[PDB]
């Protein structure tokens, strides 16, 4: 992607997608407040 | 974290605790950007005034911690930004920590994304809220048992500059509520080095926009927390990782 897996390690391609939330279609208790501010 | 609230399990799997190897002591927060690289503030590593200047052997990191499965990692090397001069302003307050060995990911250990030009352009805007997490003092002056979280609005640059006497560079931005906001909240001592993250409404990924840098008092109304503009220093990050990764 933007970095090289060889020196960056693993994780970039899947970065920022939480196992217990985004990964299973779940949202935390206050992320909506963040979303609202973007509109 | 002041005026924050308890974290849900796995709400910030990229949170990292920077510890002074026994003599054990929590020194700062940090974030996981990959299974071998950890991001934090330069002043957490080097700040003579507060008597700080650790080597890879002085520190230690704990990853995947929800309550005070989870791993403890040693540091291979530490890289403080070259143009960082504590003897001045705290500009370019950023540092990279290379783990001795890769940390396997889990439900509580997952990296945060680093921002791109378009993400910053559309999200790092006045009024937009980001989230800060940390084990900093719950009270300005005392520590939490569970990771704390708080959402803060990005403040207009003119407003930031007018709130303090300290010169504010383009490598920083501030966040926090206005004196008239009914809401309060801020990062404190111990939250330094921690991540300021925003969730993209375009790809639902969480990006780290800032690093808790400094603040005049914790949650002082009329004052705002300052953060390192991670994107503006992404070139350096790239350099270090390509060169020493
Ligand atoms: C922070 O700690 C550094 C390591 O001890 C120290 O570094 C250096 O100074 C010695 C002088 O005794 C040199 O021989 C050594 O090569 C220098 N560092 C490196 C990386 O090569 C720093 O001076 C200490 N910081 C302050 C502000 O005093
Ligand atoms: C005062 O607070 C309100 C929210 O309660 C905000 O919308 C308003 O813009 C703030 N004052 C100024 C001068 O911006």
């Amino acid at each position: 992607t933007f970095f090289n897996e060889k020196t960056f390690g693993l994780g970039e391609a899947d970065c920022g997608l939480r196992p217990l939330f985004e990964k299973k279609s779940l949202k935390d208790t206050t992320e909506k407040e963040l979303l609202d501010s973007y509109i | 974290i002041v005026e924050g609230w308890d974290a849900e399990k796995g709400i910030a799997p990229w949170q990292v605790m920077l510890f002074r190897k026994s003599p054990q002591e929590l020194l700062c927060g940090a974030s996981l950007i990959s299974d071998r690289w950890v991001l934090t503030a330069a002043h957490c590593i080097l700040y003579p005034p507060w008597d700080k200047n650790f080597t890879e052997n002085d520190l230690l990191v704990r990853i995947g911690k929800h309550s005070r499965v989870e791993k403890i990692s040693m540091l291979e090397k530490i890289y403080v930004h070259p143009r960082y001069n504590w003897r001045e302003n705290l500009d370019r307050d950023i540092a990279l920590l290379k783990l001795k060995k890769p940390v396997p990911f889990s439900d509580y250990i997952h990296p945060v994304c680093l921002p791109d030009k378009q993400t910053v352009t559309s999200l790092l805007r006045a009024g937009y809220k980001g989230r800060v997490t940390g084990w900093g003092n719950l009270r300005e002056t005392i520590q939490p048992s569970v990771l704390q979280v708080v959402n803060l609005p990005i403040v207009e640059r003119p407003v930031c500059k007018a709130s303090t006497r300290i010169r504010i560079t383009d490598n920083m931005f501030c966040a926090g509520f206005k004196v008239n906001d009914t809401k309060r909240g801020d990062a404190c001592e111990g939250d330094s080095g921690g991540p300021f993250v925003m969730k993209s409404p375009f790809n639902n990924r969480w990006y780290q926009m800032g690093i808790v840098s400094w603040g005049e008092g914790c949650d002082r109304k009329g004052k705002y927390g300052f953060y390192t503009h991670v994107f503006r220093l992404k070139a350096w990050i790239q350099k270090v990782i390509d060169q020493f990764g």
